[PDB]
């Protein structure tokens, strides 16, 4: 009936999709034209996000739910199973996100109870699960990993990521170079739930960025000048009469993908100007 | 074979292929350009954004006139309001016992509009506790009429009296929970239960001082017998052995069930009494019971609350902030700035106009103070819907108001006179 | 073909039209239902903007053009006529706008050589112009009549009424109580042209406010704190990828229509919070 | 013995002044009891008019 999350696979020719009666399809399009290809059922409850790890580990697909549960499914020649699976968390899991593929194969997983788990890989089937207990104050929605940027050969990585929660604020997060994540830094601006986090990805370019939507209806852009200006100055990109659901970033011109408001979508780029402008809407 | 200056006429003033047009007009109608037109004018009305069906009735706008006083004020002749009786109950009867306005409204009918001792008494000690507690009653004897379906039916689900007890307390149910706890051996309870209504230290002290002895080398207890236990301690949220972990399975109205059955913590005034509730727990997003406590909960900063909360008030409607800022303007049950008063007035004098229903526009803007901005509306308002408001719309609106005579000809007159070289 | 402004008579019952065909016709719409009645030409080039005068002086429509010239037709039983013509600008006349009805019957036109003319209206068939030289720099585009706001009977007034041009400025405009008008102040913030300039009529309010759109295709809300002295702070209402050119004020909720950009007509509101917001789109 | 669903039944039938006092009936104040028996003298004046229920209830009260 009605899907949640969708997204491409690598290579743009899988697809994944997931919907309320807890299905996980994964369709495949070899030239504009969908076609379905398995239905992994195994959620007690409706999938919410769902995310393509990168091909460098075979083939990677996980999806988290409203079950309490996180599932890793695996392939082997057609065969779609499941190599690993996480229930470390006592409520919805609403947002899931692969790590940048340098910091190895690590799934950053959001609960609505108030926590963060990490699922590390090591060598077979076995995953570790470093987990952040009351990280949010009501919940956690978005999880958004931040940039590969670089600093004996394979550097040590300033491994970040963001997401915002119930409480209104969007936590950075940074691991600790001893075992554990300490949170960075809260940004406060978001009069009510901040919906989704997207920590747009540097286009080589050190002026890092990050983009969110609440049920306010503001999308703010937030920004670090430099690196370690410790600095994160918030910008408003609009403010709809309704709540926006998902924000996600182009990959060329840092075009943002709005999806919320009038069942509309809307995209937004940066004009020559510091001003946020609407290209075009969608449908 | 000639078209040239249409591009340089066109170039020559920036004029781009793609020039659109929008004007609003005086009949409050806007006009974009479509296809749509003999000329191409799409002339849309603006939608009001006002729903409940009552208002397109003149029994309610003429009844609900009835309940005022119109005077004309001291700048002008134009009326304005003077004296108003109108209480959120007026509204329950044009509406259906089913829906969240039922609530909202029969809520707040309770909350704000004003109780009162029948007969004649005089003893200011007593009728004023006897009010304080007249709207105690009325407040609970509701809730438990909400929570009915909802813990009514969770007792077919217990094959633990004991827990079926408690449940029974939860509706404020004494006598049905007492009938129980003599009926399965456990009659010292039926005792207890019995001083559970009124306030008396001793047993407040032997209940707290029973628990906080249960917690040491003493288990195999019902965490129920416990829970009730607690109902008698006096605070059952801060409690030594606390209550606040019922929030996973009882929707919050419930615990605050508790909160005013058991939870006087202090005999003091029942409005600050329902804020405590509050500091313990959050509250359901986008719910107006929900908020219309908020607002009964802060009693001096009402304003300053009411005007916080309209930044996510997409929950309360235009027409009960209006109707409720009257309300409490005209019983004297709180405090409301002229500021805000009139500010919410446009609000709604707007819609009704926007709906094309002149009577209530008219009637509503009558609530302004601004003295300047009231003849100024009006004025408007009626100079170009005279005929609207004339022969048929139950005939006298204009003079039922107090509107003024030299207006009412003066703008008359005026169309009269247009339609005389229309026709 | 394409028509360029429409606007409605007063009680709502006839509607005057025109289009770059150089005829200005007049419908009639008793009932949501179109009814064209007359077909005044007499414009050697496109009619731009027109305007219907109070109900007051019995029925009065006029319409300017690119022809120069400025035409006023009256009515005397189904006699639609020109009861006067003035011609006294070089170039073409972008837009004429009526007086409040207190200060009588006056019009008020702004040309594209730079120029503003005053008819003012005199007992007969006459007409008195007092014309302000040079207002502008390239051009005149909008001209908007300031709300009627009252200070031996019948008062006099501050005469004001504001006018965006080719210059980028928005000047405001004063009636000396001698006889000419000399502008009370310039209003500068627009990159481009200013296209259209609108007065929004005080809701008795004393906070009285302006709109204006322009070529570089963003939206101020020119909002004045006047304790006898000029302090107009603008504020952006948005920035479109494309011109904006037309901004009419609703009449009760200072509902803002926008029309520019894609062909699309929007409708905003000022929020209990400060931020201007799109309440729909319009077609 | 039943004043919870003697109360439910006060409050539905718009005659509210007794749910308050059938919360009262319960316990032992004496402005309560005051209030209902100096109230019964004043009730056989010349207004013998109003139910005998009404003032069976009051009575109640009285001691």
């Amino acid at each position: 009936d009605m899907i949640h999350d969708a997204q491409m696979d690598y290579y743009g020719t899988r697809l994944a999709t997931c919907s309320s009666d807890r299905s996980v399809k994964i369709f495949d399009v070899r030239n504009g034209g969908q076609i379905l290809i398995a239905d992994l059922r195994g959620h007690e409850g409706p999938v919410w996000q769902v995310a393509w790890a990168h091909p460098m580990y075979g083939n990677i697909l996980a999806s988290c739910s409203y079950d309490r549960k996180v599932i890793i499914w695996r392939e082997e020649n057609g065969t779609w199973e499941k190599s690993h699976e996480h229930a470390g968390h006592d409520s919805s899991v609403n947002s899931v996100c692969w790590a940048p593929h340098d910091y190895g194969l690590i799934l950053a997983c959001g609960s609505s109870d108030g926590a963060i788990s990490l699922l590390t890989y090591t060598g077979e089937g076995q995953w570790e699960v470093k987990k952040i207990n009351n990280a949010h104050t009501i919940g956690c929605n978005a999880v958004s990993w931040a940039p590969a940027v670089v600093p004996g050969q394979k550097p040590n990585y300033i491994k970040r990521f963001a997401s915002g929660g119930c409480d209104n604020l969007i936590k950075l997060w940074k691991e600790e170079e001893d075992g554990q994540w300490k949170e960075e830094q809260k940004l406060e601006a978001h009069s009510d739930w901040v919906r989704d986090v997207a920590w747009a990805p540097s286009i080589g370019l050190p002026t890092s960025t990050i983009a969110s939507c609440s049920q306010d209806g503001r999308v703010f852009i937030w920004t670090c000048d430099d690196a370690s200006s410790n600095t994160w100055s918030p910008k408003l990109l609009h403010k709809f009469n309704d709540v926006v659901w998902h924000v996600s970033w182009s990959i060329t011109a840092n075009i943002l993908a709005v999806s919320g408001g009038d069942n509309k979508v809307t995209l937004w780029k940066e004009s020559v100007d510091g001003q946020w402008v609407c290209i075009s809407d969608v449908n | 074979d000639e078209i040239d200056n249409a591009k340089l006429i066109m170039k020559e003033r920036r004029f781009t292929a793609s020039y659109t047009f929008a004007k609003f007009s005086t009949g409050s109608m806007l006009l974009t350009k479509d296809i749509v037109g003999k000329s191409g004018v799409s002339i849309k009305r603006l939608p009001t954004e006002l729903q409940r069906k009552f208002l397109f009735d003149d029994v309610y706008l003429d009844k609900e006139i009835e309940k005022v006083t119109i005077e004309a004020r001291k700048s002008n002749p134009y009326p304005q309001i003077s004296e108003s009786s109108l209480l959120f109950k007026d509204a329950l009867d044009y509406m259906e016992k089913t829906s969240s306005d039922y609530n909202l409204w029969k809520l707040s009918s309770i909350l704000f509009d004003p109780v009162s001792y029948p007969y004649k008494t005089d003893n200011d000690q007593v009728k004023m506790a006897l009010l304080k507690k007249e709207r105690h009653c009325r407040l609970t004897s509701w809730i438990v009429s909400q929570i009915g379906p909802e813990i009514e039916e969770k007792i077919r689900n217990s094959s633990n009296e004991i827990e079926q007890i408690f449940l029974y307390l939860l509706l404020n149910d004494v006598v049905r929970a007492s009938k129980l706890a003599i009926e399965s051996k456990n009659g010292h309870l039926s005792v207890l239960i019995s001083y559970l209504g009124s306030n008396d230290p001793r047993i407040r002290d032997l209940a707290e001082l029973q628990l906080q002895k249960w917690s040491t080398g003493g288990c195999s207890i019902d965490k129920n017998i416990s829970k009730i236990y607690k109902l008698l301690s006096g605070s059952p949220f801060e409690g030594l052995f606390s209550l606040k972990e019922l929030e996973s399975e009882f929707s919050w109205l419930c615990l605050l069930n508790l909160t005013l059955c058991y939870g006087q913590i202090d005999e003091y005034s029942l409005e600050s009494l329902v804020q405590s509730h509050l500091d313990k727990f959050s509250l359901p997003y986008d719910d107006p019971i929900g908020v219309i406590f908020q607002l009964y909960a802060a009693n001096e900063n009402t304003e300053k609350l009411y005007k916080e909360v309209r930044q996510r008030t997409n929950a309360l409607d235009v027409q009960f902030c209006w109707y409720l800022i009257q309300t409490l303007r005209f019983n004297g049950t709180r405090v409301f700035s002229k500021e805000t008063s009139d500010e919410a007035t446009f609000a709604f004098a707007a819609q009704l106009e926007f709906a094309q229903l002149h009577g209530h526009s008219l009637f509503v803007s009558c609530f302004l103070n601004d003295d300047k901005a009231a003849e100024d509306t009006i004025k408007r308002l009626v100079m170009r819907e005279i005929t609207l408001l004339r022969a048929s719309t139950n005939d006298h609106i204009l003079n039922r108001l107090k509107i003024p005579s030299q207006l009412i000809f003066n703008a008359q007159a005026l169309k009269d006179r247009y339609e005389g070289n229309y026709l």
